[PDB]
């Protein structure tokens, strides 16, 4: 047959929860970054 | 932002005593003024303080003098409140019992007396710092009654210009003793339109058929109107005495409701409520709001012209509902082209702290409307008073000092009134039309 | 410790939920302030209006805690200028914020990016809170006012000055308040009353922690 096309409501809430997860990495990065590493 | 009750007649005692009683078994006051709360927690989201002083003892007592000519009523009103109100708070004006339903002898009595009220609303104002105005309960029917309410209309616009005055004014229904009552109301009505602020408006008839309508028995005592009143009062300061976010001032309330000081005079309506099961949801409530039925004042119209309208929905409601009666109301309420489609609705909390009325759950809403039906029973009002005044000149008969030392200053100041009330409803009228605000357009 | 307590203090200090009669009446209280403070440069003196704050909070209730550590501060920038500091967005006024210093153990749950949330909601609540108060004061100045609502001599600007003044009025109100009943309703209730139903028997503080975080992301990502 042919390649089955990628759903719309599959593309649309992961468009919106890529968004949201933009910019929840941008909030957490711009707020001290608790994220580290040591020696 | 503190307001003062004002109870002007036997009415408005009534009406006093009946909100007097729903406010402190809403805030929980009880007859007492005491705290009817434990001293266990002290967070609050009411306001009581603009309605209540609270004394060293924890004692509210409510923010209203009485202003009356007949002494027995408030007697009356203080036997059933014992120990409620403040007996310096009182004013009979210490002249007996009343005399005369003529505006003139009310006047009169206000003119003589009236150092000592204020003397008294300027020690009231004196107890706090933060004041925003009156509320005032009188009829125009009532002559004593119009003629205090005007001589305090008079005295506070000339004396604090900085405070805006709102009244509650019921006018009668149709009765005999109109010929002179209606007298007593455009001349009330001529102050309402010189001085006055805001006014809700009220018609008797309507009243009784409403409450026949909800009350079983068709018998309708006066004071189950006062209840009325009451209930219709305690609901539309809900925001005032209940404000979370959005409404906490009764001017954001005149400003989304009276869009010019010439246009100040706005019906209400309540539905639905008892004085026990729910089946009007918010929808239906909105669309019995807009049902003339559940007006407090008789529409006698097809199609009001609505100017600016707001209302305040009490329950927990869904805003999908209420979404939907938004729309369907925009589809049925027709705005002018020259003014706004605005409509506005408020959350009124539920208190914690009042007793359950009867139908709980049952959401419940309010609506004040600004529309060309006042225009109509005033219409009515002064038709009849132009009837009985240029058919009879027996007025020149009741009158008191100023007004019984001559007639013909009378029949001035009535055709004045008469001709004030014309130049308000022709304003009306041409509001209703696009033209009104053509000199910009 | 009580939780529940606390984080319905924070919502009527930060998010103003039942809580509008306080912000409202601190706001008529330094109208003037706020506006000579937004008017002047950073050398002038606030320390009238820190006074202020420091009496309303002396006269607040002890038991109170979140109000009773609450401390006001200056910042150099705009909230514009902060959104775009912290947003990919485009801008002297609002200058002032709120901040707490949470204690031990309360501070490993409530974190400091929450907090730099609540005084960005804080800001941004006061800044829409003090237009409708100068749209309530304009109401009440022309409503009150007598030469306002006097008429005379052929006016022929009542109807062309005053009454198109009134009528842009009414549409700035129909804006502002529409605008602030809609995000109050359909956000600010909304997540108070999600942030209310979560906490019913918790399984896992960083799970209610992580419902906060993301209820104000939904706030933020409107
Ligand atoms: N709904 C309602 N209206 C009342 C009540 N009492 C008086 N009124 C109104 O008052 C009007 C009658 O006039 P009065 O109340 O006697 O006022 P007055 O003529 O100045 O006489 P006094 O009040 O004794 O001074 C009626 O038309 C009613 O509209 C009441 O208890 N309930």
């Amino acid at each position: 047959d042919v390649p089955m096309s990628q759903p719309l409501k599959e593309q649309e809430v992961r468009e919106h929860q890529m968004k949201k997860e933009r910019f929840d990495r941008a909030l957490e990065s711009k707020l001290l970054g608790k994220r580290h590493i040591t020696y | 932002g503190e307001i003062i009750t004002l109870q002007a007649g036997q009415c408005g005692n009534h009406v006093g005593k009946f909100l007097w009683s729903q406010l402190a078994k809403e805030h929980a006051i009880g007859t007492d003024g005491l705290s009817q709360l434990p001293d266990s927690s002290t967070e609050r989201d009411d306001d009581t303080k603009p309605f209540f002083r609270e004394n060293s003892r924890n004692k509210f007592t409510p923010r209203a003098i009485m202003m009356d000519s007949e002494p027995s009523v408030i007697a009356d009103v203080e036997n059933t409140f014992r120990g409620f109100f403040d007996p310096r708070n009182t004013w009979v004006a210490s002249d007996g019992a009343s005399a005369g339903n003529s505006w003139a002898n009310g006047y009169d009595i206000g003119t003589r007396n009236q150092d000592d009220i204020l003397n008294k609303i300027d020690k009231e104002i004196d107890s706090t710092d933060n004041f925003e105005g009156f509320q005032l309960l009188h009829s125009v029917a009532g002559g004593t009654g119009s003629g205090l309410g005007s001589n305090l209309l008079e005295a506070l616009c000339d004396r604090y210009p900085k405070k805006i005055l709102t009244t509650y004014s019921v006018f009668p229904a149709r009765s005999s003793e109109v010929v002179v009552q209606s007298y007593n109301t455009i001349l009330a009505l001529r102050r309402l339109i010189e001085d006055s602020d805001a006014t809700v408006v009220f018609d008797n008839a309507s009243l009784l058929n409403i409450s026949g309508k909800v009350f079983r028995n068709p018998n309708i005592d006066l004071q189950h109107t006062n209840q009325l009143i009451s209930t219709i009062i305690s609901s539309v300061t809900n925001s005032i005495r209940f404000p979370s976010y959005m409404y906490s001032s009764m001017s954001s309330i005149y400003s989304t409701l009276i869009p010019s000081p010439e246009l100040h005079f706005l019906s209400p309506s309540f539905t639905p409520f008892t004085s026990a099961h729910k089946g009007h949801s918010s929808y239906d409530v909105m669309l019995d709001l807009l049902d003339p039925s559940n007006s407090l004042v008789s529409t006698a119209m097809n199609n009001p012209t609505y100017f600016n309208v707001y209302n305040t929905i009490i329950g927990n409601v869904e805003p999908r509902q209420i979404s939907r009666a938004m729309t369907k109301l925009q589809q049925r309420i027709k705005f002018p082209s020259w003014s706004s489609s605005a409509m506005h609705v408020n959350i009124g909390r539920r208190s914690p702290y009042l007793p359950l009325q009867p139908n709980e759950n049952e959401v419940s809403g309010m609506m004040l409307s600004n529309m060309s039906t006042v225009v109509n029973v005033f219409e009515n009002a002064c038709n009849t008073f132009d009837k009985v005044f240029a058919k009879g000149a027996f007025l020149n008969n009741y009158n008191v000092g100023d007004l019984f030392q001559s007639m013909q200053n009378v029949q001035d100041e009535f055709a004045e009134s008469r001709e004030v009330v014309q130049s308000l409803m022709e304003d009306y009228v041409a509001a209703e039309q696009d033209s009104y605000l053509d000199d910009v357009l | 410790y009580d939780l529940i307590n606390v984080l319905k203090h924070l919502q009527q200090i930060f998010l103003g939920y039942q809580s509008g009669h306080n912000v409202l009446k601190f706001l008529t209280k330094n109208m003037g302030e706020l506006t000579k403070h937004y008017r002047n440069d950073n050398n002038a003196n606030y320390d009238k209006l820190l006074q202020n704050f420091e009496l309303e909070r002396q006269s607040e209730n002890p038991n109170n805690l979140m109000r009773q550590l609450l401390m006001i501060q200056f910042d150099t920038e705009t909230l514009p200028q902060v959104l775009s500091h912290y947003l990919q967005i485009y801008p002297a006024i609002y200058h002032l914020k709120f901040d707490i210093n949470i204690p031990y153990p309360l501070n490993i749950i409530i974190s400091r990016t929450c907090m730099i949330k609540y005084q960005i909601i804080l800001r941004y609540q006061l800044v829409l809170q003090y237009h409708s108060r100068l749209l309530d004061e304009t109401w009440m100045d022309l409503n009150k006012t007598p030469s306002w609502k006097y008429r005379g001599y052929s006016h022929t600007v009542k109807r062309r000055i005053v009454r198109a003044t009134r009528v842009l009025h009414a549409k700035m109100n129909h804006f502002i308040k529409t605008i602030m009943e809609y995000f109050n309703q359909n956000v600010i209730d909304k997540e108070v009353y999600s942030l209310e139903k979560c906490y019913r028997n918790p399984t896992l503080a960083v799970a209610i922690q992580n419902e906060l975080e993301g209820g104000l992301t939904n706030i933020m990502t409107n």
